[PDB]
């Protein structure tokens, strides 16, 4: 009885840290995701955190001390005995004093910023597993059936449906869709980039960027007018926001976000190639393959720095002008799965045991 | 326990 | 593992010719495979594959027998020596049926396959044998459904005796095993009270012993 | 251009004539480009080349063409979880063998199709390599080199919709699991269609044996994590009200049997709707009809839904067909067993009217045999005949005989070991002989067994059995006595209604007792044989033969063999020694469990055991002592060290072995003994009577998903066993042990499950009613089931 | 495996002749359809081990 | 003890009063259907037998003995309800 890897996993680098990181709190969430998949992350607004775990939990922390301001578990309790998971699988959004987690009982929790009481509560058609998007006064789910809602932030009632294809075979999680103009562009589990009118949920278009073979799209960014999506196993394209004709593509899929900076594209490969590619024709500038097969997580642009996890804990900060690590540390043994969250000079990152932890420099 | 084996 | 040096065909065959005339088998299929494979349109593959199945069929992998001679038929239907391969895959056949109560179903293969190499090539030297052969075969057949017979008697059918003893004077009118149930047909008769057809069958036990 | 001569340049295989006759072109015809072209294209397509080249010479046309490699052999290295054997016959499905041509090309199809392959059997993230060695004579070897990779198992099988009926409820049903503890044997956590599909149709029953006949399955989602190691089920459902049963009718044409069918359809008006019974009544009505000679009766049932008040009426449509007639029952593939051996089993029979069900009773028989792999059939119809069918078995036999060697532990035997070599099918023959041997704490067994399961057609059975038993007393909680017995037995049995068993046959058992430790109970039974030994030493020898009649009779009704939740089985013992023994003595047994359901899912249960016993001599004689009644232990009494009630030793002043200090001796001559001595250790007596009351009750502390597979039981037992003989009159000092008023009692708590060391089961009760002597253990346990 | 290993290589058994079957007078026996049948062969083969089954030279 | 022992054609008691004498082999044959017996030393005739044996309950029989002419056109039944 033996267990061997088809790739091997990449050693850990060496590095000299120019900078000497550190760890300002370490709150901890119960239990965390666990082993499981999920998209559930802390967020910040207003000078405080939130976070959740997979068990239902969810509590708000100061984002200096760490201090608890309020705590609320979602699991109904049915007596002293019986707890029933809530199994919280969106990622926390906040937006106009509201926290909108998603669930896999294809249930959307509103819960208050003030005392953490349910605000509303609402049924949708699917596993919600995607980040609960917020814009225009209308909370955007993106289902495990492909549909994607649209649910009102006052009410909570359903206020349109639109049905994208679903394959087979897919890669668990869903895309978050990105809004702008008044129309949100969502990528499904098929390979097709689709943009839908929030009014009424009217299919502007759609345009396959795919190339047993599956793809997914995972939250389609917006710039300027040109939409960049990137297709597991498919290709990297650049679409017309209007229009949908592709303008660029290279071969090269992933399914953990990017992030676009003035004229750059940081992106992470699959293989966990972190690369930076160019907006106008996507000629690469630099590579680091030095963490392949390492299982990263999607990078933060902090103090100008890619801040990435990794499956043993690691947190790598790499520079972007040449691809050159910049620093490492060891923050947690459990590792690092969901995207670290940097806003307000403030880097947050939460492990696979739901320690949120703080990061500084 | 009880392991059984087929000729 | 019984590597075979990459010597020129003849001295392998030469090898392999005096290892059947010793008596050792095991290694012969493994000299007469190399030469097979290393020459698959040599000057004589037909001699070597003719020697692997005789070496096959001695060595009891009859399964291999069976799929070369089915292979030897295929390609070469007018080979002038084909008479041998037809009465090997009926010593094959009869082999695997290697027990007059078990499936006769290779009985009934070897009987079939037997039967053509006698009608077609009649005058060959495998001739009598086959008939001696096919005479064993008809009476472990017929033996085979007497077997089935006795035992629906037995059991207490007496539709299936009289219908079983029926398709055996209709197949196997001339062997011992029909001679030896016709007492069960009678039996069957007698039992659902057919007297007629009762005496029709003693009248035909009387007349023959 | 006019053709004159054509030629060849490169043909090793490929005869010239084959060659010229693939070629559409011919000598003496014109040719141009378009011919040359097509001509190119057919040796391309003909796979036996892999460059083409035809150009026009001076006057002739010479063709100039490479012909593909021969493969010679291929090799594997890598393939741990695949066979050899099965791989290879995947690639020469595809078309890749051994005799024909390489192509230089399709390298990537042969990737591709392995890489399907392993897709299919788990490992998602399997990589082949294909590397291509030339050799001599335009030879070429193909070798693969497998990085199997990591397999994919199942994180979780979530269902959303389900309001009435929690996921884990429904899920602990599901074949595919996400859950396997270490401590439960439950199943693997792989993913397969197969079982995917056959899953979804248990959650569809589920649902609609409660009366949701709106039930519906809205759509599956299977998804794997990026980096390919696990996969995640969902399955979005919708579940409608519950619907009660207005009424049925049938209609068709049912061939006059209308008085007799509407019989069958009868409901309580308001019944809630059920799938089973649904099935159940379509069956019925199938027997119904097949009982009459018709051969495929078909019935379909098509509900009516109203929902404005929430009723389902059904409507049964039943067409019953035309008789078929059996003319021959052929059995293939039965190389070793005898015909007989398979036909025996046969429900249906040749020359008679035929019938499906009896057919797939048939079937089922033979699968249960366990003497085939697989047993296929298939009904031919006869040529020439409109109404005659020919049954067809085809059987794939396996190899029956078996080693096996197990290890049990537990409080009431100590290490228990046990061989066996096993033939269930003696030459094809039938018969099963078997050698057994088993050898715990306190004896030694072991048996040559022959049974002849059909010794008549009817099914009366006959086995026999030489055995050999060492027995000692002392490590077994009783007076010190060591008895080694050998003997045969020869025994019928006669199944008369598939649930009672009667059985009878003769015996012959010779038994010699040593090393007898002096008291009351064995002298009182010595003196009946005429034996006359000194009370004051324990060098005994007593040998005895004994010609037994053991009768019995079983009843077994029970629906499972594991966990059973309803029936009742009943099992009476006798044996009696018929004249010209040296003993002569009487002894019943009689066993019996019942459980009485108290739900409707049989998740709480009731169980109700007993267990009496009664024996005496006949002809002035006693029961042997070594034939006697214990009581108490991990079965009969939990609470109780094993084999302790009943009435206890009354030694003789006897004087030891070998006496020496430190040593407790049960008040031996060296102790200043000159009366009889009491104790405490048990003798057995010859009349038993145990009961028990058990409640079994859901597992309160275990998740849902597999709290199904441990049973917890709350247990109150209660027996006794008394000396009949024993004389209080001459013994009024020491307790009267023939008084059966003496019940001893004990209630606890039980656990019971399978580990991958076998089947565990724990214990702890507390005795609140026994008497002096006995002695108490709170905490038993039996593990691996010798 | 042992049960051909003695059949295939040397084993040879010689059953009884077949006899035909007297039909009484005032009836016919089944008819034959002559599924199973031995056509007479002439000539002197060997048999029983004096037929040598060795390929020949070609 | 035994499971049940059928035998023979099924005759239902009302297919045997359809055939009248002076038909064919085939309308019988439809009618009743294809016996399981015959009379295959010379004389033609059909035996359209229902035997039937269930747990320990005894042996019931119908015989239908249908006997032809050289053309194929029925000529006698003989009926017998139960075994003697």
């Amino acid at each position: 009885n033996s267990e061997e890897d088809v790739v091997k996993m990449s050693p850990l680098p060496t590095v000299e840290n120019q900078f000497t990181p550190t760890t300002a709190w370490s709150t901890s969430v119960g239990s965390g995701i666990g082993n499981f998949y999920s998209n559930l992350h802390p967020a910040l607004a207003d000078n405080v955190v939130y976070a959740a775990d997979r068990a239902g939990l969810v509590k708000a922390l100061n984002a200096d001390d760490g201090k608890e301001i309020w705590s609320v578990s979602l699991a109904e309790k049915d007596g002293w005995f019986s707890k029933e998971p809530a199994l919280l699988s969106g990622g926390v959004t906040v937006s106009g004093g509201h926290v909108y987690i998603g669930s896999e009982k294809a249930q959307v929790y509103a819960l208050n910023t003030s005392d953490g009481t349910v605000a509303w509560q609402t049924k949708v058609a699917g596993e919600a597993l995607s980040r609960p998007v917020v814009s225009d006064g209308l909370v955007l789910i993106h289902t495990s059936n492909g549909q994607l809602q649209a649910l009102n932030e006052a009410d909570g009632a359903v206020k349109w449906t639109v049905n994208l294809d679903m394959p087979s075979l897919s890669l668990r999680g869903e895309s978050a869709p990105t809004t702008a103009f008044g129309a949100a562009v969502v990528g499904g589990d098929n390979g097709r980039v689709s943009a839908v009118l929030m009014e009424q949920g009217q299919m502007i278009w759609q345009q396959r960027i795919s190339q047993r073979l599956s793809d997914v799209d995972t939250t389609p960014v917006v710039v300027n007018g040109v939409v960049f999506a990137l297709a597991y196993n498919g290709n990297l394209t650049a679409l017309d926001l209007r229009s949908g004709q592709i303008m660029w593509k290279r071969e090269l899929g992933s399914v953990n976000d990017f992030i676009v900076d003035g004229n750059r594209i940081y992106l992470v490969d699959q293989n966990d190639r972190v690369m930076a590619l160019t907006i106008d024709g996507g000629v690469t500038l630099w590579t680091q393959s030095d963490l392949l097969h390492r299982l990263l997580t999607s990078p933060v642009l902090y103090n100008g720095n890619l801040v990435v996890g990794d499956s043993e804990g690691y947190l790598h900060w790499i520079n972007v002008e040449d691809g050159r690590f910049v620093a490492q540390q060891k923050v947690d043994s459990s590792g690092f799965q969901t995207e670290p969250v940097a806003a307000d000079g403030k880097l947050l990152i939460q492990a696979k045991d739901g320690t949120v932890y703080s990061i500084t420099r | 326990w009880n392991w059984s084996k087929s000729w | 593992k019984e590597e075979v040096p990459d010597n020129p065909p003849n001295e392998i065959y030469a090898t392999a010719q005096q290892k059947l005339q010793d008596g050792n088998w095991r290694q012969a299929i493994t000299q007469l495979e190399a030469l097979d494979n290393r020459y698959p349109f040599g000057p004589y593959s037909q001699q070597v594959q003719l020697d692997l199945i005789y070496a096959y069929y001695k060595n009891a992998d009859l399964p291999l027998a069976q799929a070369a001679i089915d292979r030897f038929i295929r390609l070469n239907p007018t080979h002038p020596n084909i008479d041998y391969v037809m009465y090997m895959r009926g010593l094959t056949n009869m082999a695997l049926d290697d027990r007059s109560d078990r499936d006769p179903q290779h009985a009934r293969a070897a009987f079939s396959d037997f039967s053509k190499l006698v009608r077609g090539y009649p005058n060959s030297q495998y001739t009598t044998d086959a008939t001696k052969r096919l005479v064993f075969l008809k009476d472990r057949l017929a033996k085979y459904e007497y077997s089935v017979a006795e035992y629906y008697t037995e059991r207490g059918a007496w539709v299936a005796v009289v219908n079983r003893v029926e398709g055996m004077l209709r197949d196997y009118p001339d062997t011992q095993a029909t001679r030896d149930a016709l007492p069960l047909m009678e039996n069957a008769y007698r039992q659902m009270q057919m007297n007629a057809q009762a005496e029709k069958v003693a009248k035909i036990i009387a007349a023959n012993s | 251009f006019v053709v004159k001569d054509i030629h060849f340049e490169g043909l090793q295989r490929v005869a010239v004539g084959a060659a010229l006759l693939s070629m559409p072109v011919r000598t003496g015809d014109t040719v141009n480009d378009e011919d040359i072209s097509n001509t190119i294209r057919a040796l391309f397509a003909t796979g036996n080349f892999e460059d083409v080249r035809v150009l026009r010479d001076g006057d002739t046309l010479l063709v100039q063409v490479k012909e593909r490699p021969t493969i010679a052999s291929i090799t594997f290295s890598g393939n741990k979880s695949v066979k050899d054997d099965m791989l290879k016959q995947n690639l020469e499905a595809s078309g890749v063998r051994v005799g024909e041509s390489l192509d230089r090309t399709t390298i990537a199809d042969i990737e591709k199709g392995l890489e399907d392959f392993y897709y299919s059997v788990g490992k998602y993230s399997a990589s082949v390599k294909a590397v291509v060695t030339p050799l001599p004579r335009n030879r070429v070897d193909l070798k693969l080199v497998f990085q199997e990779g990591v397999s994919a198992e199942i994180q979780q099988i979530n269902i959303v919709g389900n309001h009435a009926f929690t996921t884990d409820e429904l899920i602990s049903h599901f074949q595919l699991r996400d859950e396997v503890p270490w401590w439960n044997v439950v199943g693997d956590r792989k993913y397969q269609k197969q079982k995917l599909a056959g899953d979804l149709e248990t959650l569809r029953s589920y649902y609609l044996d409660r009366g949701y006949a709106r039930f519906n399955i809205d759509s599956t989602q299977v998804s794997l994590t990026p980096d390919k190691k696990g996969i995640y089920v969902t399955v979005n459902i919708t579940e409608g009200d519950q619907y009660k049963l207005s009424g049925v009718e049938v209609s068709g044409n049912l061939a006059g049997h209308s008085a007799e069918i509407e019989q069958l359809t009868k409901i309580e008006p308001g019944e809630l709707y059920n799938g089973t019974k649904v099935t159940k009544m379509e069956d019925d009505i199938k027997k119904l009809l097949g009982r009459y000679g018709y051969a495929y009766p078909r019935v379909q049932s098509m509900p009516e839904i109203n929902d404005a008040d929430k009723t389902v009426k059904l409507r049964v449509n039943v067409d019953a067909g035309n008789r078929f007639y059996v003319r021959k029952i052929r059995f293939e593939g039965n190389d070793t067993s005898k015909d007989a051996v398979l036909r025996r089993e046969m429900r249906q029979m040749e020359g008679a009217w035929l019938g499906s069900d009896l057919v797939d009773q048939g079937k089922e028989r033979l699968n249960r045999l366990g003497f085939f792999e697989t047993v296929d059939t298939d009904t031919q119809r006869v040529p020439g005949s409109p109404d005659q069918v020919d049954v067809v078995y085809k059987v794939k036999e396996r190899n029956t005989g078996s080693f096996n060697f197990g290890i049990g532990y537990g409080t009431e035997s100590g290490v228990s070991f046990q061989a066996g070599v096993q033939q269930d099918n003696w030459l094809g023959t039938g018969y099963a002989v078997g050698i057994n041997g088993t050898k715990n704490d306190y004896q030694t067994y072991a048996e040559l067994s022959v049974t002849n399961p059909y010794f008549t057609v009817d099914g009366v059975s006959l086995g026999g059995r030489l055995f050999y038993n060492d027995f000692q007393a002392d490590d077994a909680d009783l007076s010190d006595y060591t008895n080694k017995s050998y003997g045969t037995d020869v025994t019928l049995g006669f199944p008369i209604n598939e649930y009672n068993s009667l059985r009878a046959g003769l015996g012959y058992v010779h038994n010699s007792l040593s090393n007898m430790q002096p008291q009351v109970a064995m002298w009182r039974y010595l003196y009946s044989m005429g034996e006359h030994p000194s009370t004051s030493d324990q060098d005994n020898s007593f040998k005895t033969d004994d010609f037994t009649f053991n009768y019995g009779w079983t009843y077994n009704k029970l629906d499972r063999g594991y966990f059973p939740t309803d029936g009742s089985r009943v099992n009476l013992t006798g044996k009696v020694t018929i004249p010209g023994s040296d003993n002569e003595y009487y002894k019943v047994t009689l066993d019996t469990a019942t459980y009485v359901p108290i739900d409707d899912d049989h998740k709480w249960v009731v169980l109700g055991r007993t267990r009496w016993g009664y024996g005496d001599g006949l002809g002035g004689k006693e029961m042997p002592f070594y034939e006697n009644f214990y009581a108490g232990g991990s079965s009969t009494v939990r609470g109780f060290q094993s084999n302790t009630i009943g009435p206890k030793a009354v030694y003789f002043p006897h004087q030891a072995s070998n006496y020496d200090p430190d040593y407790d001796y049960e008040c031996a001559t060296q102790d200043g003994a000159k009366d009889l001595c009491k104790s405490d250790d048990a003798v057995g007596g010859n009349a038993m009577a145990v009961a028990s009351l058990e409640f079994i009750t859901p597992t309160p502390f275990i998740s849902d998903k597999y709290a199904n597979s441990v049973r917890t039981s709350f247990f109150w037992d209660m027996g006794t066993v008394w000396d009949t003989n024993w004389d209080s009159s001459q013994y009024s000092g020491y307790p009267d042990y023939s008084d059966p008023s003496n019940i001893r009692m004990s209630a606890g708590i039980a656990l019971q499950w399978m580990s991958p060391l076998g089947p565990l089961v724990f214990s702890y009760a507390q005795p609140f009613k026994k008497y002096d002597g006995d002695k108490a253990e709170q905490f038993q346990f039996n593990i691996g089931k010798t | 495996r042992y049960k051909r290993q003695v059949s295939g290589d040397e084993a040879y058994l010689e059953a009884a002749p077949l006899a035909e079957l007297h039909a009484p007078a005032g009836m016919i026996l089944p008819v034959t359809s002559g599924d199973y049948a031995i056509p007479v062969t002439n000539g002197s083969g060997a048999v029983g081990k004096a037929l040598d089954i060795r390929p020949p030279a070609q | 003890y035994r499971p049940d022992i059928n035998q023979g054609n099924y005759l239902t008691a009302n297919d045997v009063s359809k055939i009248r004498v002076g038909m064919t082999q085939q309308q019988v044959a439809y009618a009743l259907g294809t016996p399981l017996m015959s009379d295959p030393f010379g004389t033609n005739t059909w035996f359209y037998v229902f035997r039937q044996q269930p747990g320990h309950e005894g042996v019931t029989q119908q015989t239908l003995t249908l006997t032809f002419n050289s053309s194929g056109v029925l000529t006698n039944i003989d009926n017998k309800p139960a075994l003697s």
